[PDB]
RNA sequence: UUCCCGGGCCUUGUACACACCGCCCGUCACGCCAUGGGAGCGGGCUCUACCCGAAGUCGCCGGGAGCCUACGGGCAGGCGCCGAGGGUAGGGCCCGUGACUGGGGCGAAGUCGUAACAAGGUAGCUGUACCGGAAGGUGCGGCUGGAUCACUUUCU
RNA sequence: GGCUAAUCCCCCAUGUGGACCCGCCCCUUGGGGUGUGUCCAAAGGGCUUUGCCCGCUUCCGGAUGGGCCCGCGUCCCAUCAGCUAGUUGGUGGGGUAAUGGCCCACCAAGGCGACGACGGGUAGCCGGUCUGAGAGGAUGGCCGGCCACAGGGGCACUGAGACACGGGCCCCACUCCUACGGGAGGCAGCAGUUAGGAAUCUUCCGCAAUGGGCGCAAGCCUGACGGAGCGACGCCGCUUGGAGGAAGAAGCCCUUCGGGGUGUAAACUCCUGAACCCGGGACGAAACCCCCGACGAGGGGACUGACGGUACCGGGGUAAUAGCGCCGGCCAACUCCGUGCCAGCAGCCGCGGUAAUACGGAGGGCGCGAGCGUUACCCGGAUUCACUGGGCGUAAAGGGCGUGUAGGCGGCCUGGGGCGUCCCAUGUGAAAGACCACGGCUCAACCGUGGGGGAGCGUGGGAUACGCUCAGGCUAGACGGUGGGAGAGGGUGGUGGAAUUCCCGGAGUAGCGGUGAAAUGCGCAGAUACCGGGAGGAACGCCGAUGGCGAAGGCAGCCACCUGGUCCACCCGUGACGCUGAGGCGCGAAAGCGUGGGGAGCAAACCGGAUUAGAUACCCGGGUAGUCCACGCCCUAAACGAUGCGCGCUAGGUCUCUGGGUCUCCUGGGGGCCGAAGCUAACGCGUUAAGCGCGCCGCCUGGGGAGUACGGCCGCAAGGC
C-alpha cells in the first residue's frame, strides 16, 4: 500500500492463538478421569488407543492421551496432563504423565524411561 | 503533469539507455541540470546541454556505454548498471552526515541535496553535512 | 468401414495418475465434539428520578436553656449543605443455567441415487426466483473459466 | 471532684526584622525597593558554673526534599460515533503553601470528536531485559527511579510533612470476646500456618559492619541490613582418576562360522591423592569514647566479629558417584531378536497388516554430562503485516460505475521568510546494566576502578539545495474560444413493415400437430393448409461487422424535439485554475417487491403425455406469476479485460473506425492482430503493458467452519452492506 496509507492504517500484528488451553498457559494441569475409554485413529491407522475425559482444576473436561504399553486408570483417578496432541485420534490435545499422582509409569521399560515415568532399573 | 520530475528524468535515462539511445530529452529545470553535471562529472553520462524541442527548454543527456561484446547478445555493458530514485513526493528522506549512504562499497554514488547545494555522498561527507537524499547510482 | 471388439499416428478437453473397473457430490444412519437461537429462573454492573442518610470538614445559631470569661470571646449543644451507603420505580449491558430448537466440524470399509470433472452423456458457472428424498431441476439475464465442422444408457 | 511542674498554654514589653492595607519607584503575571499606619518574637537546661556546651525567637540566604503547570511520547476493539451541564468560559468569593470549575453563587452558551471524542477490553510506567544482521518484535521478575495501595468504601485530625500499612472516626463483609448492653481485630513487614496451585524456603544467627530514629554522651531501638539455612532454579569453577597394559581374558552381541565388535576398555603394575583426620587461623575494625592539644586541626590509647574455629596456610591421607536423550528424513548415530494395521510410535513428513535401521528389548553407536529430557511461554528462521522488506489477469487480493468532501500529492523562473531539512556549540541523557581496558577473590561466575559512548529534548549561532509559506512572473499541465466531424449515448412524443395469436368472411376436407418412436392435444360445433378484412401485444430481418456510443450497467426500424459525452483543426483567450479521492450523493443487467395498467408470443410453479430400474428431469402438449408500460422499491452478478484512476518514458509491422494534410503518404483520437527491449511461475503481456517510473484510492495475508453467527445500519419483503 501507499506510504500515505500505512501512514493511515499501518500493518496489523499476528495475534498467534494457543493449542493448549491448559490455561493460565501453565505447564501441567491437574485433574480426575471421568472415562477412560479406547479410540480408533483416523484414515491411515488402525488400533486401539487409550484416552481418558478429564476434569481438569483447569475447571475444563478434555480428552487425554494415555502414552506406553499399559495403564492403570479408572474412573476417579488423579492425573497430571501436558501439552501434546495425537495427531491421529482428533480431539486429544493432551498428554497424561505417566509417574505423577495415580496413573503409574510403565513398567518393564528400559529405554526411553524418564518419558514413561520409569525409575532406572535397580540391581547391578 | 509530472508528479516527480527528477524521477521522470531518472527514469527517461533509465529507459534510454536500456535500449541504447544516442542521447535523450528531458524538460528542463536548474534542479535537474545540477543532477546531471554530477552525472556527468561521475562520469555517468558523456555529458549534456541545453537545446529547444519545439519551443520549449529540454535537456540532451548524451549517454555512454561500455564496448561491443563476445559470443550471443553483443550488446555494451552499461555506465549506469543502477539508477534509483530515493525520497519522492509522498516520502521525502532527509539525512545527517553521518547517515549519508555508501552507495557499492564505493563503486557507486549517491547525490543529495543540500543547503551547500547538489553533492555527491563525497563531497557531501567532505563539507559535512547532509540533506534530502535524492537518489543513487552505480 | 457407419456400427461392435482390439490396436496405431496426430490433435483437443480433463478436477484422472494402482490412471474411467478413475474421480466425485448431497440427504440419511451410527459415534465423538464445539457452537447459534432460546421462555423462564438465578448473579452482576450501570444510568435517571424520588426518598432515607453514618462519620467528617464547613456554614449559621449558641437565647432568662448549660460550663469558662479580663465581657472581647471560647466550649458544649443545636440546625443546615455536602456526603459513604441503603431503598423504590424504570431504562440499558453483561454472566450462569436452560425446556425446546438450528445448523456445523471431525470419525477405514452403513443407505440412496449420480450433480461435477472428457461435449461427464441435458456444456458449465453464475445472481435471482419457484419447486423437489438428495445431489439438484426449471425460468430470466449474464460470463467462458465451453468440446466439434456440421432416443435414453447407473455403478466399481 | 481536688492539687501540681515544665523547653505546656496565655498576657504585656523590646522590633534586628517580618507580615498586611494604601501610595511611590524599579521590574514586569503575585519579582525587588521605599514611606506612613497597624499587627507579630522567645525557653530553658547542663556544667570541668561565672565561661563554655546543648537548646529557644525573628529574619535573609544556602542545601536537600517536594507541590502544581505545560510540549511531545505511551496497548487492543469503530461489530464503541457521536460525547458533555460544573459541562466550556466570564465576574465575585471560598479554599490552599500555591495556580486552577478545586468548590460556591451569579452571568454567558459554550467545550470535545474520524489527527478517533465517548464507550468496551486489557495493563502499574521507566532505567532496562530477551531476541534479532539490523529495523523491529516481545517483555517490565531480581536491582535502581517514579506512581498507587495497606480487608472493601468514605472522612478528616495532628503535624514542616499524612488524609497516615503496625494513628483516629463512620458504614460494609468477616474472625474472636461477651454477664447480650457492648467490645476487640486486619502480616501486600520478617519467619511461619492454611487455602488455591504444576510450583516458590527457616517460626534461624547477629546488631560485629553499612544505613536509620532519639540522646551532650554513655547508649537504646532497628525481622533495614550483614550473615547462615533449604531447593542443581540459574550462572561459574571442580571431582568420579593419571601413566603403562593382548596382533586383544571372560561374559555379552553379530557372523560369510574364517572371523568381526564392546577395547586399552577390564583385570593387573606403578603414580597422584577428592573426600576425610590433625595443627595454625584471618581480613572485614576504626571510629564513636578517653587523654594531650583549643570539645578544632593534629597526635596518642582503649573497646568491639554474627558470619566462625568458617575462608585460607601447613601436616597426614583413601583410587573413590554417572546419568539422560537420541540413532527413518529433516538430524550426528545400525544391526539381531521379539511383535504382525496388534501392542504401540509420532514435532512435521509418516511408521506397524510376517523377515520394521521408525513399535519393545538387546548389542553397538551419536550427543551432552551433575545433569539430561519434557511441557508451557517470548524472539528467531517468518521478506509469512514486507519502514528496512511483499503483493492483487489466471495462485488470496481492484471497490459494479460515476460525481465529489476531507485528506495525500503538485509544472517552469525570480525574490523575501527560514516551519520542515542540514551544520556548529552548549545543557540534559542518575546509578546499575551493556562495550573496552586494567584490577581483587588461586581462575571464573561475581566484584572494583577507569574510559568510550548514546537517540531524544532545551538553548545560542549558522546554511538555504529540496519541501513549506508569502510575493511576482511564465505557458509546456488543465480549462476556455472559433470552425468542422462521427456515433445503437440518454429522455419524450409520433410512426412503419414482417411475423405469431385471436376474431370475422370466403373457399375447401380429414386430418393437423408432435417425436427416437409415440402419446397427451386440437379437428365434422369443419381444424390443418390457402385468400381477404379486423384487433391487439411484443420485438425490430437485411444493412450488421472482425463496426460504433457510453463511466459502468448498457444502447439497434424510421421521424421530430429536448439533452450528455467526445475527436480534429486554428494557436485565439485564462494563467497551475492540477491528479487522486476515506465518508457523502447519484447511477446500476436479470430475477424479485408495491400500486395501477397491459397481456400476442414465451414461460418458474403447476396440470398432463412420453422416457426410465425410478424420472419429483432431460423430450412432447398445456399453463399462472413474470416477461411489457407508469410510478415507487430492491442494489446483486463470471457488475469480466476476472487487469482502479491519472501523467511521463521505452522498436517496429499489419488490419480497421473517425478527423486533418503538401492525400503513394503523413499526422491526431479509438478498435484488433503480430511482435523490439523488458516483464512473467508459466500461460502470456508488450505505446490499448502485465514494461520502466511518480501520485492518490480500494483490497489480500493457508483451507474448511462461513459470506455463516452476533451486533449495527438499510429494505415492505425477499434480503443487502
Ligand atoms: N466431514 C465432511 C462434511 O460433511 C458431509 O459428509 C459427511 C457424510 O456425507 C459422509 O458419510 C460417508 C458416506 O457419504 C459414504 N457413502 C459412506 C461412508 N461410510 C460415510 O462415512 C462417514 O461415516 C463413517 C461411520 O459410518 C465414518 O467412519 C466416516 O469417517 C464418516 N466420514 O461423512 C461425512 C461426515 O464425516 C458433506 N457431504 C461434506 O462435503 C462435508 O465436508
Ligand atoms: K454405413
Ligand atoms: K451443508
Ligand atoms: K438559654
Ligand atoms: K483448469
Ligand atoms: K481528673
Ligand atoms: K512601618
Ligand atoms: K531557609
Ligand atoms: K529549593
Ligand atoms: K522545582
Ligand atoms: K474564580
Ligand atoms: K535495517
Ligand atoms: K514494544
Ligand atoms: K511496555
Ligand atoms: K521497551
Ligand atoms: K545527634
Ligand atoms: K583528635
Ligand atoms: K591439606
Ligand atoms: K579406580
Ligand atoms: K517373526
Ligand atoms: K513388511
Ligand atoms: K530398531
Ligand atoms: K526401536
Ligand atoms: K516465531
Ligand atoms: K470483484
Ligand atoms: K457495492
Ligand atoms: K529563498
Ligand atoms: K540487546
Ligand atoms: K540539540
Ligand atoms: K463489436
Ligand atoms: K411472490
Ligand atoms: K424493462
Ligand atoms: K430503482
Ligand atoms: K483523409
Ligand atoms: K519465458
Ligand atoms: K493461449
Ligand atoms: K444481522
Ligand atoms: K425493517
Ligand atoms: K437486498
Ligand atoms: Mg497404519
Ligand atoms: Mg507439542
Ligand atoms: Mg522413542
Ligand atoms: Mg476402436
Ligand atoms: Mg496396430
Ligand atoms: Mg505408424
Ligand atoms: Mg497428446
Ligand atoms: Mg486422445
Ligand atoms: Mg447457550
Ligand atoms: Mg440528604
Ligand atoms: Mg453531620
Ligand atoms: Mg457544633
Ligand atoms: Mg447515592
Ligand atoms: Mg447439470
Ligand atoms: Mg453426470
Ligand atoms: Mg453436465
Ligand atoms: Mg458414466
Ligand atoms: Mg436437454
Ligand atoms: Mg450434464
Ligand atoms: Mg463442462
Ligand atoms: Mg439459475
Ligand atoms: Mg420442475
Ligand atoms: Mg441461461
Ligand atoms: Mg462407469
Ligand atoms: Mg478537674
Ligand atoms: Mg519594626
Ligand atoms: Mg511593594
Ligand atoms: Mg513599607
Ligand atoms: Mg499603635
Ligand atoms: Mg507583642
Ligand atoms: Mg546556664
Ligand atoms: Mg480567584
Ligand atoms: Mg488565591
Ligand atoms: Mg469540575
Ligand atoms: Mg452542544
Ligand atoms: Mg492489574
Ligand atoms: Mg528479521
Ligand atoms: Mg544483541
Ligand atoms: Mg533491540
Ligand atoms: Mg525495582
Ligand atoms: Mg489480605
Ligand atoms: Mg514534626
Ligand atoms: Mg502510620
Ligand atoms: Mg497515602
Ligand atoms: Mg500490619
Ligand atoms: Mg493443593
Ligand atoms: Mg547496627
Ligand atoms: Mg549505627
Ligand atoms: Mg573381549
Ligand atoms: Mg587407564
Ligand atoms: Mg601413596
Ligand atoms: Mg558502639
Ligand atoms: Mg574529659
Ligand atoms: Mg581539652
Ligand atoms: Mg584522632
Ligand atoms: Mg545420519
Ligand atoms: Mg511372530
Ligand atoms: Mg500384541
Ligand atoms: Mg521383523
Ligand atoms: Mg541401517
Ligand atoms: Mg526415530
Ligand atoms: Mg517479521
Ligand atoms: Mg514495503
Ligand atoms: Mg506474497
Ligand atoms: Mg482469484
Ligand atoms: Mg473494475
Ligand atoms: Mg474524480
Ligand atoms: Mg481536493
Ligand atoms: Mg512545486
Ligand atoms: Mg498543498
Ligand atoms: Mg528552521
Ligand atoms: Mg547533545
Ligand atoms: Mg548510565
Ligand atoms: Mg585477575
Ligand atoms: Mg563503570
Ligand atoms: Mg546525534
Ligand atoms: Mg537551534
Ligand atoms: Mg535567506
Ligand atoms: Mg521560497
Ligand atoms: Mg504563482
Ligand atoms: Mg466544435
Ligand atoms: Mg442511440
Ligand atoms: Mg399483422
Ligand atoms: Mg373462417
Ligand atoms: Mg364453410
Ligand atoms: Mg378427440
Ligand atoms: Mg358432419
Ligand atoms: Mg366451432
Ligand atoms: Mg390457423
Ligand atoms: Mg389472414
Ligand atoms: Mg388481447
Ligand atoms: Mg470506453
Ligand atoms: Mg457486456
Ligand atoms: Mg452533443
Ligand atoms: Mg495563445
Ligand atoms: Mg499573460
Ligand atoms: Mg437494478
Ligand atoms: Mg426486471
Ligand atoms: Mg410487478
Ligand atoms: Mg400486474
Ligand atoms: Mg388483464
Ligand atoms: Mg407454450
Ligand atoms: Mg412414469
Ligand atoms: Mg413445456
Ligand atoms: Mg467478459
Ligand atoms: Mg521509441
Ligand atoms: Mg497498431
Ligand atoms: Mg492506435
Ligand atoms: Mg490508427
Ligand atoms: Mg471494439
Ligand atoms: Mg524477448
Ligand atoms: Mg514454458
Ligand atoms: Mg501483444
Ligand atoms: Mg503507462
Ligand atoms: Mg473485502
Ligand atoms: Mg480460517
Ligand atoms: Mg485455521
Ligand atoms: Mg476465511
Ligand atoms: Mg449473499
Ligand atoms: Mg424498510
Amino acid at each position: 500500500p501507499t506510504i500515505n496509507q500505512l501512514v493511515r492504517k499501518g500493518r496489523e500484528k499476528v495475534r498467534k492463538k494457543s493449542k493448549v488451553p491448559a490455561l493460565k498457559g501453565a505447564p501441567f494441569r491437574r485433574g480426575v478421569c471421568t472415562v477412560v475409554r479406547t479410540v480408533t485413529p483416523k484414515k491411515p491407522n488402525s488400533a486401539l488407543r487409550k484416552v481418558a475425559k478429564v476434569r481438569l482444576t483447569s475447571g475444563y473436561e478434555v480428552t487425554a492421551y494415555i502414552p506406553g504399553e499399559g495403564h492403570n486408570l479408572q474412573e476417579h483417578s488423579v492425573v497430571l496432563i501436558r501439552g501434546g496432541r495425537v495427531k491421529d485420534l482428533p480431539g486429544v490435545r493432551y498428554h497424561i504423565v505417566r509417574g505423577v499422582y495415580d496413573a503409574a509409569g510403565v513398567k518393564d521399560r528400559k529405554k526411553s524411561r524418564s518419558k514413561y515415568g520409569t525409575k532406572k532399573p535397580k540391581e547391578a | 503533469m509530472l508528479t516527480d520530475p527528477i524521477a521522470d528524468m531518472l527514469t527517461r535515462i533509465r529507459n534510454a539507455t536500456r535500449v541504447y539511445k544516442e542521447s535523450t530529452d528531458v524538460p528542463a529545470s536548474r534542479f535537474k541540470e545540477e543532477i546531471l553535471r554530477i552525472l556527468a562529472r561521475e562520469g555517468f553520462i558523456k555529458g549534456y546541454e541545453r537545446v529547444d524541442v519545439d519551443g520549449k527548454p529540454y535537456l540532451r543527456v548524451y549517454l555512454k556505454y561500455g564496448p561491443r561484446r563476445q559470443g550471443p547478445d553483443p550488446r555494451p555493458e552499461q555506465v549506469i548498471h543502477h539508477i534509483r530514485r530515493i525520497s519522492k513526493p509522498g516520502r521525502r528522506v532527509y539525512v545527517g552526515v553521518k547517515e549519508i549512504p555508501r552507495v557499492r562499497r564505493g563503486l557507486g554514488i549517491a547525490i543529495l541535496s543540500t543547503s551547500k547545494g547538489v553533492l555527491t555522498d563525497r563531497e557531501a561527507r567532505k563539507l559535512g553535512v547532509g540533506g534530502e537524499l535524492i537518489c543513487e547510482v552505480w
